[PDB]
């Protein structure tokens, strides 16, 4: 049994979903915040 | 056995087959009188009486060997007493459950 | 053909009936019920009762000579 | 004793996450490591850690210790069995191994759990082994031997009342469910807050307070947060003490809606470094953030998109690419509009977001039994 | 001595021990039950040459000091294996030979002495029509040369092997094959020997003469036997064919040989997998993604799978293409981790809008998709990124500037801005209107779906099917 | 609050009302029963998959 | 579509209950 003959050789998916969102999109928007009241 | 019932044909009356358990008449009395079966876990604050039972009951079924050792007759009787309401039933109820 | 024969059974089912009341069952298909004369018997049973709708205590209905559960 | 075995766990979810914030977590765990003889669960912890060269008469103090409490029930066995109360060799180390749970690991346990399981004939026992059981399967995160003990657990109940093993059963579950991303049960499990006691795992009750308040937002509209949690004197007095949650909570009723992120900003900090919501911190606000932006545009039609800057939140390009993303998520129901710079809302019918769901669950229960009878039958 | 004397003694015997028990129980019963009365439908001895196969795949590694695999050639080569009154005398030399091991040295062939290892079939009356012996007698010398592969000047002794494999190849093909299983229980025997017909090539040989080989021997398959020979010889056809420009792919469509009807479960599996990447090359999508999942889920349970490595990345190659993607971690393993953190990051820029996120990893991992030989489907993904980008803004926006779509999309012209749209409608992404003399792209607002027969559509396809998983359930149920 | 439903406008103050009872209980009581035989085929691992 | 979603299941608990009483009684009876 267990052959393959080879020819060439939750807690896990609801974060996945919420790391494709914000994947390079404000991790640490905590700051901006305290410089976005003087700017706008 | 003795005491079970049994199918019978009726022509003949000849034994049919195993009809299976019915009863005790032991079991059918303690179900007539319904006493609250206890434990020790509902036991409120009696644990020198718990102590005391113990060495007149429990003791002389699993170790009946440990007063042949001192060599004294084993104890038969005992007597329960004080005012009403204080847990004389399901302290005897729990002795009897627990061994 | 089945459905012939499944109505079929009920001639048993006639008006002289009986009345007596479930006790319990040895195995399957095969009960002790309890006849309003007093004795208790043995019985055979009928295939196409729903067996799911016995013993609260329940009142059933028996055959006047042989005195089957109907 | 398994009683204030929970803050170790915070502590070293304290250690190791917090990358830089790994010296003061290292000195107060071994406060308590290489004292109260524990001595399985830091091996890997101290591999973690730093070298701690000599360690060896550390553990061999804390090893003959152990062997120590383990000899003397050796000296126990024997003692118990010669004249008989209720098998109290197994009736002594029923409290002992929950020392020896806390001190060796699952398996001097489990074996005598299991053990005195069938010694004691009423549940008053068994129902408090079951609760041990329970608390070393969070702290191993046994998500398949919850799953068993849980019915175990509540199979005990029914017969008595055990109020005070039903109550503080629901806490268990209500930390599981918000271990998992189950958020209307979490809820619905701190449902009470009035029979809640002053416990050893959030040995605050005003801790069970935030725990509870920042689930109830998420689960329940607003006709039940109008009823439940500003009309509650049980919780209204408990954060009467808390300037921030009160305002975290009321910002959003009293629609302060600009001082509504200002706290959200504190707490999804303190969400991070939080244990067990650190999981899904990034999962709450995504849903607090849509839940906040819904309760406002779905009272008008007409808002335009520059009304939101000074009485929403500052920025509007930012306002401008976060609603963006959300009703292509599938989401938020408006449609925004650019070049005359509005934002026009809709109402859809509870049919076809209704239909949604049940083509994504029809495909999935397809997609297992197609796979099972594959399997199955060669 | 003491550290040859007490490591070296163990290796012959219980190695003997168990070799007794699994090709003496294989050469027990497959000469005289399969040469014999039958090996059915339902046989056992592929199943037990299935299970000496997997076992001495890992079982010889070293180069056999103390005989205790050099000796076994000399023990089990000198065989007849005629018939039971003559084979009593070989139950003896199965013995025989294991004091020549232990009392003397036998001569222990380190490279060198496989060739008179090899010319044994006329040694005290062999015999070649007894073929159910004599290719497994092939092949149980055949396959410990070949296992370990040993690369080092021994690739003429592993020939000469196979020639004399050959020869009783071309006895198969020509002489009284029918009902013995001579061509079937062989065909296996051509199978497996053909991956070490091929990795011997594939490492310094041609490919490509075996190949009308190959074709004389898909000439006498399905033309005596129809059962694996349709199977096993087309896969092993296919295996460098699509790693060549040969025609090859239109031929293979128009064949006969397509369903051999049944493979053993898992030559099938991936039967549908190297067709699969078929229509995955020549840019027949649609049908490609469930030759792809049905090749899928019809392999057994192994961990070491580094071809199934390759069939989840590839089935959702197609599926980029067609903007359906499932988490393809839902099974990540310690060793399928590491095989998808390139690819999971192609993935990620696919579910976003950007552009140029397209070239940050085209040149971070541009080097990694051509290891793994995919990169010609991964050049054109471009196509389908601004096709999700262009469903993506006009579902949010509804009357948006065509001279501000450009800007978001980092396309650096909006003079092309509206060319995408006209070809987003041509092929019907987004159906509204353009005002080019303003600039504004409209949308019309989606009207009432429910009330369209479209659904029913969703239900039409899952009625259907539903009903056949009830009856396959029926059909399959009644074997008693 | 929805003790009442309905839309505010903001450049003239009009009050579009609109009323009907969707449907509640054709989809979701028969959605949630998806989920239990969900559990059901999950019990059959423990019958099935386990035992042949 | 729930009511033939229902009618799979059905049959697959009764093909268990046939892959009960098959390899189960091969060692058994014979
Ligand atoms: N010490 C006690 N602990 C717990 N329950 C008690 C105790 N004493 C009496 N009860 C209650 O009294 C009832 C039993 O009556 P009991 O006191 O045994 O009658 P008696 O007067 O014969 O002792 C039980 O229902 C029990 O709940």
């Amino acid at each position: 049994m267990s052959e393959k003959k080879q020819p060439v050789d939750e807690d896990n998916w609801d974060d996945d979903n919420v790391e494709d969102d914000f994947s390079n999109q404000l991790r640490a928007e905590l700051e901006k915040h305290g410089y976005k009241m003087e700017t706008s | 056995t003795p005491n079970c019932r049994v199918a019978l044909r009726n022509d003949s009356y000849t034994l049919h087959k195993i009809l299976p358990n019915k009863v005790d008449p032991l079991v059918s009395l303690m179900m007539v009188e319904k006493v609250p079966d206890s434990t020790y876990e509902m036991i409120g604050g009696l644990d020198k009486q718990i102590k005391e039972i113990k060495e007149v009951i429990e003791l002389p079924v699993k170790h009946p060997e440990l007063f042949e050792a001192l060599g004294i007759a084993q104890p038969k009787g005992v007597l329960l007493y004080g005012p009403p309401g204080t847990g004389k039933t399901l302290l005897a109820r729990a002795v009897a459950h627990h061994t | 053909e089945f459905l012939h024969a499944q109505e079929e059974v009920k001639r048993i089912q006639s008006i002289p009936l009986v009345i007596g009341q479930f006790l319990e069952a040895v195995d399957q298909n095969t009960a002790i019920v309890g006849s309003t004369t007093g004795s208790n018997y043995y019985v055979r049973i009928l295939s196409t009762i729903d067996r799911e709708l016995l013993k609260p205590n329940a009142s059933v209905a028996l055959h006047k000579h042989s005195n089957a559960l109907v | 004793p398994k009683n204030p075995d929970l803050r170790i766990a915070q502590l070293r979810f304290l250690l190791s996450l917090p990358e830089h914030r790994g010296d003061a977590a290292v000195r107060d765990e071994l406060m308590a490591a290489v004292r109260d003889n524990n001595m399985a669960p830091y091996y890997e912890a101290l591999c973690k850690s730093l070298d701690w060269q000599i360690d060896v008469d550390l553990l061999n103090k804390m090893k003959k210790a152990n062997e120590d409490e383990l000899k003397r029930l050796d000296e126990e066995l024997e003692d118990a069995e010669k004249n008989l109360g209720e098998s109290e060799i197994r009736d002594a180390m029923m409290a002992k191994a929950e020392y020896l749970c806390r001190i060796g690991d699952k398996e001097g346990a489990l074996t005598a759990f299991r053990k005195t399981y069938d010694k004691t004939v009423a549940l008053g026992h068994r129902l408090d082994i079951v609760f041990y059981l329970l608390r070393i399967g969070l702290f191993y995160m046994d998500n398949d031997l919850i799953t068993r003990n849980t019915e175990k657990a509540k199979s005990l109940i029914e017969e008595g009342g055990d109020w005070d093993r039903r109550n503080r059963l629901k806490v268990y579950q209500g930390l599981y469910c918000v271990a998992i991303r189950d958020f209307k049960q979490a809820a619905e499990l701190f449902l009470d807050t009035v029979s809640t006691f002053t416990s050893y795992e959030l040995m605050d009750y005003k801790t069970f307070v935030t725990y509870t308040v920042y689930v109830s937002m998420i689960a329940l509209e607003r006709p039940d947060l109008r009823e439940k949690v500003i009309k509650g004197a049980e919780i209204l007095e408990v954060l009467h003490s808390l300037p921030a949650v009160r305002q975290y909570l009321f910002s959003l009723y009293e629609c302060r809606y600009s001082v509504f992120f200002q706290s959200l900003a504190v707490v999804e900090q303190e969400m991070k470094k939080d244990w067990l919501f650190a999981p899904h911190y990034r999962y709450y606000v995504r849903e607090m953030r849509i839940h906040a932006y819904s309760q406002l545009l779905e009272s008008y039609r007409s808002l335009t998109l520059g009304y939101m800057a000074e009485a929403f939140g500052v920025g509007v390009e930012f306002i401008d690419q976060e609603l963006s993303r959300f009703i292509a998520a599938g989401r938020l129901h408006c449609k925004i509009d650019k070049v005359n710079e509005i934002v026009e809302t809709n109402r859809p019918d509870s049919k076809n977001w209704q239909y949604q769901e049940t083509i994504k669950k029809g495909d999935l229960l397809l997609n297992r039994v197609q796979k099972l009878s594959r399997v199955i039958n060669m | 001595p003491p550290g040859g004397g007490e490591q070296e003694p163990p290796p012959p015997p219980a190695p003997q021990d168990v070799e007794m028990k699994e090709e003496a129980a294989t050469g027990g019963g497959s000469t005289g039950e399969a040469d014999g009365k039958t090996a059915a439908a339902a046989a056992e001895h592929s199943q037990r040459e299935l299970d000496t196969v997997t076992l001495e795949d890992i079982k010889e590694h070293v180069k056999q000091l103390e005989k205790a695999v050099s000796g076994k050639e000399p023990r089990f080569v000198l065989r007849a294996l005629r018939m039971l009154p003559s084979t009593s005398r070989r139950l003896n030399h199965y013995v025989l030979y294991k004091a020549v091991q232990g009392f003397f040295t036998s001569n222990n062939a380190t490279r060198d002495f496989l060739l008179p290892f090899l010319e044994e079939p006329m040694d005290t009356e062999a015999d070649l029509q007894f073929r159910p012996r004599t290719g497994k007698a092939a092949s149980t010398p055949l396959l410990p040369e070949v296992e370990a592969y040993l690369q080092l000047l021994v690739v003429i002794f592993m020939m000469n092997s196979k020639r004399y494999k050959e020869a009783q190849k071309i006895s198969d093909d020509l002489m009284q094959k029918i009902s013995t299983q001579n061509r079937r229980a062989l065909d296996l025997v051509a199978a497996k020997c053909y991956y070490y017909h091929a990795r011997v090539y594939e490492f310094l040989d041609k490919l490509d003469v075996v190949r009308s080989f190959l074709h004389a021997r898909l000439r006498t398959a399905t033309l005596r036997h129809d059962a694996d020979g349709q199977a096993t010889l087309l896969n092993l056809l296919l295996r460098n064919y699509l790693h060549y420009s040969l025609y090859d792919q239109a031929e293979k469509l128009v064949s006969k040989s397509v369903f051999p009807e049944q493979a053993n479960n898992n030559e099938w599996a991936r039967y549908l997998y190297y067709t699969g990447r078929i229509k995955a090359i020549q840019l027949e999508y649609s049908e490609a993604r469930r030759t792809m999942t049905n090749a899928l889920r019809k392999a057994p349970q192994h961990t070491a799978v580094g071809f199934k490595q390759t069939v989840h990345k590839l089935l959702i190659v197609v599926e980029l293409l067609l903007g359906e993607i499932p988490d393809r971690l839902q099974f990540r393993q310690p060793s399928l981790k590491r095989s998808l953190m390139p690819y999971f990051l192609l993935t990620q820029a696919v579910r976003t809008g950007n552009l140029a996120k397209f070239n940050q990893v085209l040149d971070q991992f541009g080097e990694k998709f051509q290891a793994d030989g995919t990169y010609t489907l991964i050049i054109r993904l471009r196509h389908n990124v601004i096709k999700t980008g262009v469903r993506m803004i006009s579902l949010s926006y509804s009357r948006i500037s065509l001279a501000d779509i450009a800007q978001k999309l980092q396309l650096d012209s909006p003079e092309d801005a509206e060319f995408i749209v006209a070809k987003a409608i041509r092929d019907g992404v987004i159906e509204a209107s353009i005002n080019h003399e303003k600039g504004y792209v409209q949308s019309k607002e989606m009207i009432d779906i429910y009330s369209t027969r479209e659904p029913q559509l969703a239900f039409h396809q899952r009625i259907s099917f539903c009903l056949d998983i009830h009856n396959m359930s029926v059909k399959a149920m009644r074997f008693p | 609050d929805k003790k009442f439903h309905g839309i505010l406008d903001q450049g003239e103050g009009v009050l579009i009302i609109f009323d009907e009872p969707p449907v509640d209980k054709t989809y979701e009581a028969a959605l949630e029963t998806i989920q239990n035989m969900s559990k059901v085929v999950d019990s059959l691992y423990n019958k099935a998959k386990k035992l042949t | 579509y729930l009511a033939s979603l229902i009618r799979s299941v059905v049959a697959l608990h009764n093909l268990i209950n046939n892959k009960i009483a098959n390899r189960d009684a091969e060692k058994k009876e014979g």
